[PDB]
């Protein structure tokens, strides 16, 4: 007869959420974080299979709110720009006649309170017409002042995305499938496990995904519900698509001592190649990759349907255009130049017009706003487009797709789908032929 | 042969029992190594939860007179209603995950007798053997 | 309502208030209980 035998160290686990913590090397917000191991360990697990589900992966939720928390903490100790909310006296800026630049900035002046709380000083600064609005030269207002206060980001702190690793506490395991195929959820024939995750950069962007990871095999299409056009579609590329964006303005920073003590960085003068900031895209590369994407689409909609690509529905600029950070500066680009195509039934280069804003609102959050300091000198950078955030638009053939975003949990999820966290249960029992003596 | 953490997870329960310690070590792990700040109380909380997580079950093994754990026998007989399979149908043809899939239904029920029967009776008895 | 059973108890106070436009102020008003306010030194 068999008896109850007690076992400990049993290799079993249940899907469970706990509090994850970071790790990264030894700028943005990361210093108070445990350095990574010089030899991150892993182990493929043979005969071990189980389901993943990226759409209920609470790792995303934590990461999201943690990044937000970091953001706020990095701003509290910086200078508040409360006394900037004043009536502005502004005029057009006579760019090289006649007018290709459309101005876009105003030579605003105003009676400003200085360190000598008492006698004020008439000063001036160049502002983008996206930041200011006419009251009622003419009178203008900082747009934020009708919604909330605004804080100047410190000139020392940066916004450069840094690779972050996530680790689980003892008793919890980081599981990672290596299956090159994945529908977004279901069993994985090839499952491994790791100490911690790979370095993920906290890149904030809409519409286009930047500097992410690459997919293997073919282009990956992932969606909570492909047939439901109330949902959206994640597209992961196989090959990095280069994009090179430039701001050809060697401008200065007429910092103004609007104390007491604390200093404000206003916009000095704009000189150099007065052209609109824009992005350069390899056209043939875009066409080629887009095609590869359409192949996938064909595979989930039929071998006799029509695929069209267009821009967004419009509205809030933050959603309408492609937003991203380069070197502290915030760009808004008209991606109509990319998302304008079509496919049937079965250099060259592209220039994307961009705009610059200085007053921005993070993560759709209202109640506060952050002032970007102007960055001195010409700003230009390059990155890898590694995926798309697409939405699905008389429904028997032609379908139209367009870029979206808004919810930045989407961005974190586009990477964390490779991971899941489980809770180990060391204690188990089993029937064994054994009668225990004294 | 050293396999690695959970290296035997994809094997039969008999096979897996070979290397329970390789797992045991990292069940508590250890090491790890402007105030507050994000992570400031998260590494705190997590590292705490690890300790509790561990001891909560370790104490049960303390109560279930074994202590010298990973494996030990009892004087509680197995009730046939708790998944009636043969040893070769169990130990030589089933993983631990597959095992739990079934037996998990009677977890607290089995714990009842483990928490008690023997622990109660093994003692008293001894106290009586100490009479002389 | 005349004559006076309520004893007032509130005053129709007005004042030059600083607004969102730190600069040009706005004459506003509000009803306050005489338990909240006290005479300095209409009044
Ligand atoms: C997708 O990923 C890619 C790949 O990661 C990203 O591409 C990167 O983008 C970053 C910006 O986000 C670029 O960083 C810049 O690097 C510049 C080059 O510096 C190197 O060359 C210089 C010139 O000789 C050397 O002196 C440097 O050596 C030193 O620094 C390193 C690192 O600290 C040390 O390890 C060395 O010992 C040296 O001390 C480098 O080798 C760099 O100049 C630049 O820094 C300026 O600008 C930043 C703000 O961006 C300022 O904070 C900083 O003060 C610098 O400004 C000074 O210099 C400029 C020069 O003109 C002056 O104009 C200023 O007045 C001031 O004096 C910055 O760090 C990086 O180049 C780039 N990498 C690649 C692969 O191209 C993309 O960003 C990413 N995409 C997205 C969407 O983010
Ligand atoms: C801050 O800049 C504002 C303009 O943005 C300056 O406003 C000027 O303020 C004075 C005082 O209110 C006005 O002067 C008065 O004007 C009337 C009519 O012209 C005249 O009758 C009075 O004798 C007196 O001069 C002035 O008109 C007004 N300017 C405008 C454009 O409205 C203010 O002076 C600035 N402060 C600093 C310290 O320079
Ligand atoms: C933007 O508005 C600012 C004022 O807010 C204008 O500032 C003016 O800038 C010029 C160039 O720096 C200054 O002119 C120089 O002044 C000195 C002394 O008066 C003189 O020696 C030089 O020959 C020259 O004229 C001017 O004084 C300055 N004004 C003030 C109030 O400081 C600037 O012109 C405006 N830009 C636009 C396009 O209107
Ligand atoms: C993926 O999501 C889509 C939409 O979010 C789900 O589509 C829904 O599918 C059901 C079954 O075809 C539709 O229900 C039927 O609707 C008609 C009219 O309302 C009603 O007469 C029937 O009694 C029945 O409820 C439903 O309307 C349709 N929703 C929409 C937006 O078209 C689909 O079920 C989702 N798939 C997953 C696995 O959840
Ligand atoms: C994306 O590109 C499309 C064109 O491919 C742009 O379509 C434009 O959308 C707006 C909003 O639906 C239309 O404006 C409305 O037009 C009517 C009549 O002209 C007018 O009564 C309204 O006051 C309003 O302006 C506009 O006509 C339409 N253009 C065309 C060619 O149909 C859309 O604006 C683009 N989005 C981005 C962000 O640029
Ligand atoms: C994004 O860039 C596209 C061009 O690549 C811009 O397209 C312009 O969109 C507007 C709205 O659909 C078009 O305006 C409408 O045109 C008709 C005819 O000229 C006129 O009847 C309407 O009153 C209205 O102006 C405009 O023609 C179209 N441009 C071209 C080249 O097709 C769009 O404006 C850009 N968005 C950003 C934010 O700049
Ligand atoms: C992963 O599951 C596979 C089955 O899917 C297990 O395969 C077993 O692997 C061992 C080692 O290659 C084989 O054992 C050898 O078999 C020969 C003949 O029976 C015997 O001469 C050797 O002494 C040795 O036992 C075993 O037969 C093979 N099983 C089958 C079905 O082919 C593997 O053990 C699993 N790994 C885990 C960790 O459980
Ligand atoms: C805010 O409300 C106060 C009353 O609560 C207003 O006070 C008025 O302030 C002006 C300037 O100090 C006084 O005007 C001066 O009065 C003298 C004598 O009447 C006259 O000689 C001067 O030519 C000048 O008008 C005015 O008398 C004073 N009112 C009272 C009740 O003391 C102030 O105007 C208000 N501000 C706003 C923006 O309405
Ligand atoms: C309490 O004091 C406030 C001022 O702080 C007094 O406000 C006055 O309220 C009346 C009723 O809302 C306003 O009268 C109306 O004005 C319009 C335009 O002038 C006119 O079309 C109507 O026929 C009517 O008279 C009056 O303008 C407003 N005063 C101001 C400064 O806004 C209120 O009367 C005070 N209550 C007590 C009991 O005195
Ligand atoms: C500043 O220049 C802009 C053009 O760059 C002028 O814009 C005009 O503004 C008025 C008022 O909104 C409109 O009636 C005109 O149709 C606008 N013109 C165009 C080209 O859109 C504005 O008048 C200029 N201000 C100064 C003082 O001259
Ligand atoms: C706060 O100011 C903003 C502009 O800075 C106002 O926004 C306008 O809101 C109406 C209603 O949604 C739209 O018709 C306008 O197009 C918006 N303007 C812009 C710039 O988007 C808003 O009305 C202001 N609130 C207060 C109470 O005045
Ligand atoms: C993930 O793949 C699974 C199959 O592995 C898909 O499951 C199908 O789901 C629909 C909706 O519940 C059912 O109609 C099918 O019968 C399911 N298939 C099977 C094999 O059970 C699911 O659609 C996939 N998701 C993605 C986004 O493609
Ligand atoms: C763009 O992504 C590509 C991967 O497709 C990156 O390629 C690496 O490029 C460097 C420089 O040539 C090589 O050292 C690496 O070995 C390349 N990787 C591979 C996979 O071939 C490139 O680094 C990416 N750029 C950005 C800015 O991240
Ligand atoms: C669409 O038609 C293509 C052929 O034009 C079909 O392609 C097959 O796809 C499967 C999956 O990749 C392969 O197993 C076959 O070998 C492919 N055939 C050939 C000719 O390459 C695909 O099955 C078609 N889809 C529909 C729904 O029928
Ligand atoms: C959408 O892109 C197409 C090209 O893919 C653009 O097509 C141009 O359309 C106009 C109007 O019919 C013609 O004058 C051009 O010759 C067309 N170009 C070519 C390549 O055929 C169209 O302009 C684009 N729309 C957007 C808003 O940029
Ligand atoms: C084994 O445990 C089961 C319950 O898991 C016990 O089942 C009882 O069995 C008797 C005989 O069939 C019935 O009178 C009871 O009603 C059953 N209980 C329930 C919960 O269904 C069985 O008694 C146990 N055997 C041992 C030796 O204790
Ligand atoms: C993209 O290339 C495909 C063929 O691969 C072609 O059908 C389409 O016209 C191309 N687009 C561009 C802009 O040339
Ligand atoms: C127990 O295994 C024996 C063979 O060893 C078999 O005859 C019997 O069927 C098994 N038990 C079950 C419930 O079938
Ligand atoms: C365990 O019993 C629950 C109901 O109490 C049931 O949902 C599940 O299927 C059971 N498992 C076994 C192996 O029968």
């Amino acid at each position: 007869n068999l008896w109850v035998t007690v076992y400990y160290g049993v290799p079993v686990w249940k899907d469970a959420e706990t509090t994850l913590f970071c790790a990264s090397d030894a700028v943005w917000a990361t210093h108070a974080c445990v350095p990574t191991d010089p030899n991150p360990q892993e182990i493929h697990l043979e005969n071990v299979t189980e389901e993943f589900n990226m759409w209920k992966n609470n790792m995303v939720e934590q990461m999201h709110t943690d990044i937000i928390s970091l953001w706020d903490q990095s701003l509290k100790p910086c200078v508040k720009l409360t006394p900037l909310c004043v009536t502005l006296q502004c005029t057009n800026v006579t760019n090289n006649i006649t007018d290709d630049m459309r101005g876009e900035l105003k030579n605003c002046s105003f009676n400003m309170t200085t360190e000598l709380r008492d006698k004020k000083q008439k000063v001036y600064s160049l502002f983008y017409r996206l930041d200011v609005v006419q009251i009622n030269n003419k009178e203008y207002r900082l747009i934020n002042c009708n919604t909330s206060a605004i804080t100047q980001a410190c000139p020392k702190v940066s916004f450069e995305p840094i690779p972050i690793h996530y680790c689980a506490p003892a008793g919890f395991a980081i599981l990672k499938c290596k299956d090159k195929k994945f529908n977004g959820t279901g069993p994985c024939p090839s499952v491994s496990t790791v100490q911690c995750t790979h370095g993920i950069k906290p890149v904030v962007s809409t519409q286009l995904l930047l500097n992410g990871s690459l997919a293997e095999e073919e282009v990956m299409i992932r969606s909570e519900n492909i047939t439901n056009n109330a949902k959206n579609i994640l597209v992961q590329f196989n090959t990095p698509v280069q994009i090179n964006c430039t701001r050809p303005n060697n401008n200065t920073r007429k910092s103004i001592r609007i104390g007491p003590g604390q200093a404000f960085y206003a916009t000095g003068d704009i000189i150099g190649d007065i052209r609109q900031a824009h992005c350069n895209v390899s056209k043939a590369t875009w066409n080629e990759t887009l095609g590869k994407v359409v192949k996938q689409l064909r595979k989930h909609f039929g071998n006799n349907t029509i695929i069209r690509f267009a821009n967004s529905s419009g509205g809030d600029l933050e959603v309408t255009t492609h937003s991203f950070n380069c070197g502290g500066e915030f760009f808004y680009c008209n991606t109509s130049g990319l998302f304008n195509s079509t496919w049937i039934s079965n250099n060259d280069s592209i220039t994307l017009p961009c705009r610059i804003k200085q007053i921005i609102n993070m993560w759709q959050r209202i109640g506060q706003a952050m002032y970007a300091p102007p960055i001195q000198g010409v700003i230009r950078c390059v990155s890898n487009i590694t995926g798309l955030i697409l939405t699905r638009d008389t429904n028997s053939t032609t379908e139209t797709f367009r870029p979206g975003g808004g919810d930045m949990r989407d961005n974190w999820r586009s990477e964390l789908y490779k991971y899941k966290v489980v809770k180990i249960e060391p204690l188990g029992v089993a029937p064994t032929r054994c009668k225990r003596r004294v | 042969v050293f396999l690695g953490f959970l290296g035997a997870a994809g094997s039969t329960m008999g096979a897996a029992s070979m290397t329970l310690t390789v797992q045991a070590r990292n069940l508590l792990s250890g090491i790890v190594q402007l105030k507050l700040t994000v992570w400031g109380i998260k590494q705190l909380q997590a590292r705490v939860l690890a300790v509790e997580r561990y001891l909560r079950d370790q104490q049960l093994l303390g109560i279930w007179g074994c202590s010298g754990k990973l494996i030990c026998c009892t004087n509680v007989p197995w009730n046939s209603s708790w998944s009636n399979r043969n040893l070769s149908e169990i130990w030589d043809n089933m993983t631990w995950l597959q095992w739990d899939k079934e037996i998990s239904n009677y977890t607290q029920i089995i714990y009842g007798l483990l928490e008690e029967s023997q622990n109660q009776q093994e003692k008293n008895e001894q106290d009586l053997l100490a009479l002389d």
